[PDB]
């Protein structure tokens, strides 16, 4: 897992391209993804 | 001349009170801000 650098990521088949960073987003235990106003995935729980 | 000067100075004093106490005065400019923000938010929401 690579952080603070632009990468072509794929989490559980969710392909994208971006800078991954650690975050203060307080996901509730049942939630794996977070979405923007535009439906673009805005944060992810790492599955490992 | 002193009456006209005092009436001008007093009326210029009332402008600051009039603007400060009347949120609907600047509303013609705030509507330019609100319409263009609302138009961009509508354009982003349409990606969902």
């Amino acid at each position: 897992l690579v952080k603070n650098k632009c990468v072509n990521f794929n989490f559980n088949g969710l392909t994208g391209t971006g800078v991954l960073t650690e975050s203060n987003k307080k996901f509730l235990p049942f939630q794996q993804f977070g979405r923007d106003i535009a439906d673009t995935t805005d944060a992810v729980r790492d599955p490992q | 001349q002193k009456l006209i000067a005092n009436q001008f100075n007093s009326a210029i004093g009332k402008i600051q009170d009039s603007l400060s106490s009347t949120p609907s005065a600047l509303g013609k400019l705030q509507d330019v801000v609100n319409q263009n923000a609302q138009a961009l938010n509508t354009l982003v929401k349409q990606l969902s």
